[PDB]
């Protein structure tokens, strides 16, 4: 039931790499301070997402066994998980506790950022349902690692090799779920269930970006490689 | 041809 010394070592190593990401407070301070036009908000999103992918590649490289994978499979895992990891991180930031009234303002500011109405509802439906899990930082870190090391990703030549790397992370997450939420034995299944909803954002990511209420949709060369844009 | 991704991966 308890984590082994090897698992505790794995967990702290993954926590340390995960903590290298841009701080949630930095992001919410910017959105909460003042209101921006849809044009300014689009630019904030592309810079935020560019930094996210850069740090995600650094986090992915540190995942045990990742560097032993075939180079083409490495690209396929990164490309297959980038958008999902971005929405998982956004969901984590959204659910961080803030002073009274701040989360209501954050929600209203995101709702009026320039994103199409069609996508506001499924985005907030996902954020609120992630929030009901009351996940710890370790649970978000492991889930992000599990998302990256998905063997069921398209163009993966050697699935078994990816499975071998994901399995120890799934076992660590399962133990944490039993430790953090012993009254809810369904917790682990609920976290895994949320990965299916994550996959839906990846299906409509390009349309979500192109329907942003701006006249021009400019993307960084790194974003064009990761997103199906320009 | 994910040249930038390949680059950040092989760095
Ligand atoms: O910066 C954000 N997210 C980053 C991205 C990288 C990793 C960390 C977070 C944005 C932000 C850009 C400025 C206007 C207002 C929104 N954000 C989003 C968001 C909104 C739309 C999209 N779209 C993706 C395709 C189309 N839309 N992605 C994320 N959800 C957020 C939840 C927060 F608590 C929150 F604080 C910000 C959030």
């Amino acid at each position: 039931m308890e984590l082994t010394p090897d698992q505790q070592t794995l967990l702290h190593f993954i926590m340390d790499s995960y903590n290298k990401q841009r701080m949630p407070q930095e992001i919410t301070n910017k959105i909460l301070k003042e209101a921006f036009s849809a044009e300014e908000n689009f630019l904030i999103l592309t810079e935020m997402a560019t930094n996210h992918v850069q740090v995600l590649v650094e986090f992915t490289k540190k995942l045990p066994g990742f560097q032993t994978l075939d180079h083409e499979d490495q690209i396929a895992l990164l490309k297959g998980s980038a958008v999902e990891a971005m929405f998982l991180r956004s969901a984590e930031i959204f659910n961080k506790k803030l002073p009274s009234g701040h989360s209501d303002l954050l929600e209203a500011r995101i709702r009026n950022s320039g994103i199409s109405d069609e996508y506001i509802t499924p985005m907030f439906s996902f954020y609120k349902s992630i929030g009901e899990l009351k996940m710890t930082q370790e649970e978000y870190a492991l889930l992000t690692a599990i998302v990256i090391l998905s063997p069921d990703r398209q163009y993966i030549k050697d699935r078994e090799a990816v499975e071998k790397l994901q399995e120890p992370l799934l076992d660590v997450l399962q133990k944490l779920c039993k430790i953090h939420q012993p009254e809810n034995p369904q917790h682990f299944a609920c976290l895994l269930g949320r990965l299916t909803e994550l996959r839906t954002f990846n299906h409509h990511h390009a349309e979500m970006l192109m329907s942003w209420r701006v006249n021009d949709h400019k993307f960084t060369p790194l974003l064009c490689e990761i997103w199906d844009v320009q | 041809d994910h040249q930038l991704l390949r680059y950040l991966l092989d760095k």
